[PDB]
């Protein structure tokens, strides 16, 4: 335990702080890839803000003195009149960004920034990213200022996404306004209406408040519809600001862009339920409802491809979705499996009890009663909505095995049960496998040609799983000659002419939208043809496509069992039983072939709009060699920026590999032997079953979360590509601020901040937008999805983000940030260090006249990239190696850029800094933007700024710099015999945009600066030419505008319609 | 306006009116108790508990939700069927007159209708009927916190200053902690973070007011106590759990704490949820935790008897035979000892930690596991013991029969560990020992340590506000007389001698009326007398649930002869057995 | 003694009681986790254990038709609970027979989520509700032991293995009972089963145990109450039982006054059979081709 450990312990102590203040700590990537568990809880969108919609607190910084003995009457506090002043009256009154300082409304969002005043440090709102463990406690990182400022504004534009809400506008019976109905409250009543203040003596506040117009207060024109009910929206003027109002107005515009009328919502519900769920709406005016429930389909396609990314790519993804759908499917179906009917139709075939092999016994043997409740039929029905994901392969154990001819009666029925349960599986190569099972079963009498070398006819049929190894006799039955294979040509003719042609039907509503990626929107595909749902009493039919497929494979295996190579070995009595069993199997009055063609699509098209995951389907393709979907693959990386412009889509995209094994003998029983109740109206039995699933608006939770995953995928594509140098087509208003660490490691730490901001602001708790940083590169995160058919025709379906709204809210915060950075304690310009021994007033932030020596000026030499100093011998001054690498002497004017000063503060502080305070040289510190800190002082006293500046150089590391300190005199209310102070640091551009007023209480500022209350931030109060509106937003932040107070009511689903 | 309520964790269902448990201070004033009309009927918790073994999460809600509040009767042998405010446990329609009450805490898993909470909350956020518990107090229901009209300054909002056992009041106080009040008396904004489930009598007895900027550094004990018993500390507003620090942790060190408002002040039931037996209970707190401030500091501030220090078996009492023995088992390995230390401090793990842990874990198996198996009756047989380990492996490797409640503390222990003066070795030797004591933890959710301190030192906070003297009654076993004399010992007058196994403090002569002389015998009791001390083993283990409520048993009780003057000469060694009663 | 423990930063945040394994940590612990989670996500989506006859078979395996041991009782252990047990209508002869334990509390399918006091005194030998809490632990172990009598599956073999063509290594694990601990083996198991049991319907009750909610604190920016399935509810009580070890109330009649209360981590069912194949599957494929 020496120095090696000691540094770590000390390092660890300093770099601990993110376990306290920051709710969102970037990239503690313990749990990077996080699973989208099927319990989406939905976000909270509706938060009232009954307080005043402002975010810039006028802060009483340095307080005016309570001087009472000498010089009375210079200050006039409003506290001596038992009243609170609307404007702060200290000796300096800074404006600062303190989010939701006056938001006493309902609830709170959390995640709110609050800059301390510039007298304090304020370098703990710019250490949100890339500053833990690199930097220490009292520094800000200038190489990553842009990435930290952008996240600081992202918490600014998220903590303000509330809804304005009116309080009770009482009248004002006192004599200050006389009847002007203001918005009454209990402390920010005099503080929200500056025009309402009683003005005693002519204070420095009062000579601005005396110019307040007397009708720019309170409500303006309330627009109530129904007389007696609560109003709709009320336009009122109070202390807000144009920046916070625009973020708060673009959020009500967000909610009005996902709410539809009661005649629109009811239609959507009916469309979702395929018109059986019966609901009525009252045709009467509900004047104030806002139901933020319906996202557009362009955002819903993004939520779907997001929920395919942050989920395990393998078999783990398919199971929850299928099982969840299966449970509903089994629960609401009218069809009841009852395998006694198949049993009583088979066992009553009179066989003889003298043969050693009972055919009847054998078929029953394989078909089993293992306790299976035949969910494998419903795990093969529910796996049709997800055939892009999970494909139902026939089970490898259930094939008729090789080394077993067609004489083998257990290996004969397994070939039959594979054929009947062929197209129930949603497998592309199943047809080949079903055909293969028989062709490998009698590979002695009937030799065909297998298309490749590497496998033969007696290869096990499970291996026929590639599209290329389909036998050419099966792709074209004319190649099989009936002189050699009379039985195997008839199977390839039977498969190609009785397999069910795929069809389509509609699900959901076309107003709400659909998350179908590859199919056209609000359309589902189906491996059998469909008919509309009947409202009559139903009976088992035989003219369906399933009952035709059943009664053709049975009619084929009758021809098999009465062949020539079959009649040779098996006795002539037992093949009468085998023909007797199959002919009694095709004539079983089963309800299931009617169920597939009719009831199950209307069963599927309702459950696909109530599940937690919308159906991801790919187009079905029977029997086509060139159009078998080999891969369905989803990309999380834009391949045009990855260099991968033209490689195949199996490489740039990630393939789904799920395969639910199903058994034929558990399907064939449910296929051949389902029945229903006699008096069964299918439309009645679904309306009795689909009524609890549409009972309330929890169906629109998947719909509501798709807005956030739209609006958090844009702000994690904006903020990543706006930090790093020239990314996507995102505008960069933050671009003068320095950003050096543009690496892929830093881009994950910014996305982890935007992910953890949206996960905290809306409180949604799934795994929103966490999928992308799985490959480690989030600076090229663009979603896509495609499927590559075997012919090569790959359907590339780009999914772009929708036209979001908080994209153009964050682009409005950063646009007005570059004019009002001093309100956020950032400063522009540079930093000078000349010796100035002023006796009068001093003003570092607001310099008068021209600055001395701007770069490139005559005799202004720039320090080189090292900042190195060559010592000269025997009594010469040590020169400084300049930018042109020729050692100029120190006594002059220097430009010292902050990157050079960060690696040379042991050379600055010993050599060129003693030539600053000796009045010999004047350096420039060329840093782009910085946090500033204002240490005030009593001006009538001795004060040297050299120990403050020597403290500032001692904290400068190769890591970051501390915030720049400036000594500013406290403005006194009387002429004072001021001592001559020696100052050094003063900025170049006018960074004094936040001094709201100085010594406001006083009667007049008599020394420091009389920066009185500027009426450019207040033209809603003190201007004659002011109109309603006129929020000159980009240029400056107003402070008194006419806003709107909405008074919505948010009903449930039972508040809109009636559902029974 | 009906208000549905799904009960919160450790919900008191017995001996406290529903109003006392669903945010008490609803039941403070009679001008605010009478406006509530509780409908949580007695049958419904017994009618619906039989059906939830098969009723689906959603299905139960749909059947249950449609129903009127005062129901009618049903069927043959009468099974009952499955004012301003109307509190109810039945989830109603959640309309404009039906508000879901949100108490900002986890719902319990004993309630059968608690599965309905993630479906009712999502239906409540799509409207606004998501009621906070403070809104039950004022005259108009608003679904938001600190509204426009009501500056919450009434006396019911302070939530402080208010038989009577096994059900303590509890507050989830949200406290603003400003940083340094530098720069001309103006204060840096600072932060605010709520501390869930702090017992109210820990705040009342230390005279804590609901709005005063208290100092913090001195930590003070009143915050260190409220952090220890407190269940969790979470950044205010959003649910992020944050571990505090006490040492020279970071700059701006939170000099002043002030409790601001009291979100959800309710009464929870701590009958026997963490501790199950009345024998001994250990915690597996980490190395740098705060064991020294609840063993002795909390009973130093009171003059009654929460503890007895002969028990309260501290951790590193198996150092009583190790810290300089583990250190002497690695002075030979050089840079992978020093290099290895860095890995524990840093986020990642290396290969130098393996040769230090496997030098420790081969050393722990040879010394301490004999020294822990030899320390059997000090752990579990001292009458009532309380123990402290570093891991559950510490008390399961030696076969020691005690319930091993795991423990997480809401104070970050590593940064407290690095400000540890005068320790054996360096401070880095602690971190080598702390990571070695952490990797044998066995992946079991760390139960919050406040949940156990709100049950042992829990009801003893309620003692200074009883306004009633305490009545000691004792669980006492009785030795036959000649069993002592037949072991070389001598006893006086040859009478059966009674040894008090466990003392307890009833408050109103209630336990005595039914409990006294009832001879509960399910845990048999077998005393062993040796040279200077006697151990007691309950052979059917005496459970903490069987102890009636309002009994109050003291932590760490040691066994004392009821007449110690009767014994003469302390002769011999020997173990007898007895049945026990209360008196 | 474990020469390579799982580091504590290899688990996720807790979800009530059990913890999930992180995807980063490979090794022999990952293959044990992956072979158990994949089998648990096959049992949770299955129609076999919802049939009433399969339930009555499963209740018939718990009261042992052959075997059993001297279990103590139940109502000296249900003073922790509130449920009073059945008593004799008429003179009762059987003393605490495994069958009697079933008889003692059969009111709510042989169990009741009012009976969560199954963790008080276990394994009494020198419980039918702990055998029924351990339903999904031997349901998954009977899926690992799919491929698994002596006369035809051992005697024929021993012979084939002994022929001097094929050389044969015989692997016998000493104390396979006392090697399954919650410090490594039994925490990966209960971690993997609680992960596999999410592909089932998350509100489906299993074997009479309902579908409670859970804390779920595995994400530090969003902990949220989550409704777990019925089979996961047994895992939260298995992890609260396997981590506290197994009580043993050994009171031998050979030694006179020797009565005890013994906790340990050894069970006197087929899991330390089931872990044998998967841990040798990782040897021949990953570990031994890595370095020999």
């Amino acid at each position: 335990a020496t120095p090696m450990i000691n540094n770590a312990i000390r390092s660890f102590l300093t770099a601990w702080d993110d376990i306290r203040i920051l709710s969102p700590d970037v990239s503690s990537k313990s749990l990077s890839a996080y699973l989208d568990s099927a319990v989406a809880n939905g976000p909270e969108l509706i938060i009232e803000d009954t307080g005043l919609c402002t975010s810039f607190m006028l802060l009483d910084n340095i307080p005016s003195a309570h001087l009472t003995k000498e010089l009375i009457g210079f200050t006039w506090f409003m506290q001596m009149y038992q009243m609170t002043p609307p404007l702060p009256e200290g000796a300096v009154n800074r404006i600062v960004c303190m989010t939701n300082w006056a938001s006493l409304g309902d609830e709170g969002r959390g995640l709110e920034v609050r800059l301390p005043p510039p007298t304090d440090s304020s370098v703990h709102a710019y250490k949100t990213v890339l500053s833990r463990g690199y930097i220490d406690n009292a520094q800000f990182n200038p190489l990553a200022l842009r990435s930290n400022v952008l996240l600081m504004l992202l918490q600014f534009t998220l903590s303000n996404l509330k809804i304005n809400k009116s309080s009770t506008f009482t009248s004002d019976v006192t004599t200050i306004t006389s009847g002007r109905m203001i918005r009454a409250f209990p402390e920010l009543l005099a503080l929200a209406y500056p025009g309402r203040a009683v003005l005693p003596t002519q204070t420095k506040n009062a000579q601005f408040l005396s110019t307040a117009i007397a009708d720019r207060i309170g409500r303006l024109d309330r627009a109530n519809l129904i007389g007696g009910e609560v109003s709709a929206m009320v336009e009122c003027m109070e202390l807000c600001d144009a920046l916070t109002l625009h973020i708060r107005e673009t959020y009500i515009m967000l909610l009005r862009s996902m709410h539809q009328d009661p005649t629109q919502i009811v239609q959507i519900v009916n469309e979702c339920a395929n018109n059986l769920l019966n609901s009525t709406i009252p045709i009467s005016l509900r004047p104030t409802i806002l139901c933020p429930w319906f996202a557009s389909s362009e955002d819903l396609r993004l939520q779907q491809v997001m929920h395919l990314v942050n989920i395990s790519s393998n078999t783990a993804a398919a199971l929850p979705l299928v099982e969840a759908l299966s449970t509903l499917l089994r629960s609401v179906t009218p069809l009841v499996l009852d395998p006694t009917v198949l049993t009583n139709a088979i066992t009553t075939i009179s066989e003889s009890t003298t043969q050693t092999i009972s055919p009847i016994s054998e078929i029953l043997r394989l078909l089993q009663p293992m306790g299976n409740d035949y969910a494998a039929f419903w795990k093969c029905i529910a796996s049709w909505a997800y055939n892009g994901l999970v494909t139902t392969v026939l089970s490898e154990d259930a094939f008729p095995d090789s080394s077993q001819s067609i004489t083998h009666l257990p290996s004969m029925w397994k070939c039959l049960f594979l054929t009947l349960a062929g197209p129930m599986t949603s497998d592309p190569h199943s047809p080949v496998k079903v055909f293969m099972a028989l062709a490998n079963l009698l590979a002695q009498p009937e030799p065909i040609a297998i298309g490749v070398p590497g496998m033969h006819q007696t290869t096990p049929a499970s291996q026929f799983s590639h599209p290329g190894v389909w036998p050419p006799g099966f792709l074209n039955p004319q190649l099989i000659n009936p002189q050699q294979a009379p039985l195997l040509r008839a199977f390839a003719e039977h498969i190609r002419a009785n397999w069910p042609q795929p069809s389509e039907f509609g699900y959901g509503s076309t107003l709400q939208g659909s998350a179908n990626l590859f199919i056209p929107s609000n359309r589902m595909v189906y491996p059998w043809p469909n008919q509309p749902l009947p409202r009559l009493t139903v009976a088992p039919t035989y003219d369906s496509a399933m009952s035709n497929w059943i009664s053709t494979t049975i009619a084929f295996f009758i021809r098999v069992v009465n062949s020539v190579n079959m009649t040779a070995t098996v006795n002539d009595l037992t093949r009468r039983t085998m023909t007797g069993v199959m002919t009694a199997m095709r004539q079983v009055k089963t309800m299931t072939p009617f169920y597939i063609q009719h009831m199950c699509p209307t069963e599927l098209s309702v459950l696909a709009s109530v599940t937690v995951t919308p159906p991801f389907q790919v187009p079905f393709t029977r029997l086509v060699q060139n159009d078998v979907i080999t891969n369905v693959l989803v990309a999380r990386v834009d391949p045009a920026q990855r260099g991968d412009a033209a490689v195949d889509i199996r490489a740039t995209h990630a393939t789904f590999a799920a395969a639910l094994p199903v058994d034929p003998a558990a399907i064939v029983v449910a296929m051949l032997c389902g029945q229903t109740e006699t008096n069964l109206i299918p439309s009645h039995h679904y309306g009795k079953a689909f009524a609890p699933l549409f009972a309330s608006n929890a169906m629109f939770t998947r719909n509501q979360r798709a807005v956030i995953t739209r609006e958090a995928f844009v702000c994690a594509r904006s903020a990543v590509a706006q930090c790093q140098d020239a990314g996507f087509l995102v505008p960069r208003p933050l671009d003068a601020l320095r950003q050096f660490d543009v690496t892929s490691a830093a881009a994950a730490e910014i996305m982890h901040a935007v992910n953890d901001a949206f996960k905290t602001a809306f409180d949604l708790d799934g795994a929103l937008l966490d999928g992308l940083a799985l490959y480690g590169d989030p600076r090229i995160a663009d979603l896509s999805a495609a499927y590559l058919q075997y012919g090569g025709n790959v359907v590339r379906e780009h999914v772009p983000p929708g036209p979001s709204h908080i994209h153009r809210a964050l682009q409005q915060v950063e646009s007005t940030f570059m004019a009002e950075m001093n309100l956020f304690n950032v400063a522009r310009g540079n930093l000078y260090l000349v010796q100035t021994a002023t006796n009068g007033n001093w003003s570092p932030m607001a310099p008068v006249a021209a600055p001395p020596f701007v770069r490139g000026g005559p005799n202004v030499r720039v320090v080189g990239r090292f900042g190195t100093i060559v010592p000269r011998p025997n009594g010469l001054e040590p020169q400084l190696i300049d930018d042109g690498n020729v050692p100029r002497d120190i006594a002059g004017d220097w430009v010292y850029p902050s990157d050079v000063l960060q690696v040379s503060v042991a050379v600055f502080r010993d050599y060129v800094w003693p030539m600053v305070k000796a009045g010999r040289t004047r350096v420039l510190v060329e840093l782009g933007h910085y946090v500033y800190t204002l240490h005030y002082y009593d001006p009538q006293i001795s004060l040297d700024e050299a120990p403050i500046l020597e403290e500032w150089l001692s904290k400068i590391n190769p890591a970051g710099i501390p915030p720049v300190p400036f000594c500013i005199p406290i403005p006194q209310v009387y002429p004072c015999i001021t001592a001559r102070r020696v100052h050094y640091a003063f900025t170049s551009e006018n960074n004094n945009d936040s001094l709201f007023s100085t010594n406001a209480a006083s009667i007049d500022t008599a020394f420091g600066e009389n920066a009185a209350v500027s009426p450019l931030r207040w033209p809603g109060l003190v201007d004659p030419n002011y109109r309603v509106g006129t929020n000159d937003l980009p240029n400056r932040i107003t402070l008194y505008n006419s806003l709107y107070r909405y008074n919505f009511t948010y009903p449930t689903l039972d508040g809109i319609m009636y559902v029974r | 306006i009906t208000i549905v309520v799904i009960p919160t964790a450790h919900f008191s269902w017995t001996d406290t009116n529903f109003l006392n448990s669903v945010d008490y201070r609803l039941t403070s004033q009679p001008k605010i108790r009478d406006r509530f009309a509780v409908y949580a009927p007695g049958w419904l918790r017994r009618q619906l508990d039989e059906f939830s073994a098969s009723l689906t999460a959603s299905e139960l809600l749909q059947a249950l939700q449609t129903i009127p509040i005062p129901v009618k009767a049903r069927c043959l042998l009468l099974p009952k069927p499955k004012r301003e405010f109307c509190l109810t446990i039945l989830p109603s329609l959640l309309g404009p007159r039906t508000f879901l009450l949100d108490v900002d805490a986890d719902r319990d898993a004993s309630y059968p209708l608690s599965v309905l909470w993630p479906q009712l909350r999502a239906l409540a956020l799509k409207s606004r009927l998501l009621l906070p518990p403070v809104a039950l107090l004022r005259r108009v229901v608003d679904p938001g916190l600190k509204p426009t009209w009501s500056a919450d300054s009434d006396a019911a909002f302070r939530a402080l200053r208010l038989f009577d056992f096994s059900a303590l009041p509890v507050v989830d106080i949200i406290c603003l902690l400003e940083s340094e009040p530098d720069d001309h008396g103006r204060i840096a904004p600072g932060t605010r973070l709520t501390i869930h489930s702090v017992p109210t009598d820990l705040l009342t007895s230390l005279s804590i007011q609901e709005g005063v900027r208290y100092p913090l550094r001195q930590f003070v004990h009143w915050v260190l106590l409220a952090l220890l018993m407190s269940d969790d500390v979470t950044i205010s507003g959003t649910r992020r759990s944050v571990k505090l620090e006490t040492a020279h942790a970071s700059a701006r060190p939170f000099v002043h704490i002030t409790v601001e408002r009291c979100a959800s002040a309710r009464i929870i039931d701590v009958r026997g949820s963490p501790a199950m037996y009345a024998n001994a209970v250990c915690l597996t707190l980490p190395k740098g935790s705060y064991k020294s401030t609840i063993i002795d500091t909390l009973p130093a501030m009171f003059s009654d008897l929460p503890i007895l220090e002969q028990a309260a078996v501290i951790d590193s009492d198996a150092l009583g035979d190790f810290l300089e023995r583990l250190e002497n088992l690695d002075p030979n390995l050089l840079d992978r000892a020093v290099a290895s230390i860095l890995s524990p401090t840093s986020d990642t793990s290396d290969d130098a930690v393996t040769t230090v842990l496997d030098a420790f874990n081969a050393l722990y198996r040879e010394i301490m596991t004999p020294a822990q198996r030899a320390r059997l009756p000090l752990l579990t047989q001292q009458g009532r013991v309380l123990a402290f380990a570093h891991s559950d492996y510490e008390l399961l490797s030696a076969n020691i029969p005690i319930q091993v409640v795991r423990g997480s503390i809401p104070i970050d222990h590593v940064v407290n560990l690095l400000a540890r003066r005068n320790r054996v070795g360096g401070t880095a030797l602690q971190v080598l020992l702390d990571y070695c004591y952490r990797t044998q933890a066995s992946p079991l959710a760390p139960t919050p340590a406040g949940r156990l301190y709100k049950q042992l030192f829990g009801p003893w906070l309620m003692v200074p506000r009883l306004s009633e003297p305490l009545i000691k009654l004792r669980l006492v076993a009785s030795a036959p007389a000649k069993v002592l004399r037949a072991a070389g010992w001598t006893i006086d007058g040859d009478p059966p001698l009674e040894v008090s196994c466990l003392c307890a403090y009833v408050t109103d002569r209630a336990a005595a009326t039914a409990l006294i002389e009832r001879r509960l015998d399910s845990r048999a009791l077998v005393t062993v007398g040796g040279d200077q001390l006697m151990f007691v083993e309950y052979a059917p283990p005496l459970p903490l649930v069987s102890i009636p409520r309002t009994f109050l048993l003291p932590v760490t009780y040691v066994v004392h002869w009821v007449p110690p003057q009767r014994v003469l000469l302390n002769g011999g060694n020997v173990s007898f057995t007895s049945g026990l009663e209360w008196t | 003694d474990i020469k390579d423990p799982i580091p504590p930063s290899a688990w996720t945040g807790p979800i009530g009681n059990v913890r999930y394994l992180l995807p980063s940590v490979q090794g022999p612990a990952r293959h044990l986790y992956d072979t158990w989670r994949a089998a648990a996500r096959q049992i949770a989506q299955d129609p076999q254990w919802h049939d009433p006859l399969n339930q009555a078979i499963m209740r018939a395996q718990y009261v042992t038709a052959r075997g059993g041991s001297s279990a103590s009782l139940k109502f000296a252990l249900k003073v922790t609970g509130i449920v009073l047990p059945e008593y004799d209508d008429s003179k009762v002869k059987k003393s605490s027979k495994i069958y009697q334990a079933a008889q003692i509390a059969r009111i709510a399918f042989m169990l009741l989520i009012a009976a969560i006091h199954a963790e008080v005194t276990m394994g009494i030998r020198n419980n039918v509700i702990q055998q029924a809490i351990s339903a999904p632990h031997t349901l998954v172990a009977n899926y690992i032991n799919k491929h698994m009598v002596v006369t035809d599956k051992v005697i024929p073999l021993i012979l084939y293995a002994s022929t001097p063509p094929n050389t044969v290594v015989n692997v016998d694990i000493k104390a396979c009972d006392a090697s399954i601990t919650y410090n490594y083996f039994l925490s990966v198991i209960c971690g993997a089963m609680h992960e596999g049991f999410e592909v089932g319907n998350a509100d489906a009750a299993f074997m009479g145990v309902p579908s409670t909610i859970v804390s779920d604190r595995r994400s530090p920016v969003a902990p949220y109450s989550r409704p777990i399935s019925g089979l996961q509810t047994m895992v939260q009580h298995l992890a609260d039982l396997y981590a506290a070890g197994f009580r043993y109330s050994v009171s031998d009649a050979f030694s006179s006054g020797n009565k005890f209360s013994f906790p340990t981590s050894t069970f006197p069912s087929t899991e330390h059979t089931a872990n044998n194949s998967t841990m040798m599957e990782y040897f021949l494929n990953v570990h031994a081709p890595s370095h020999v």
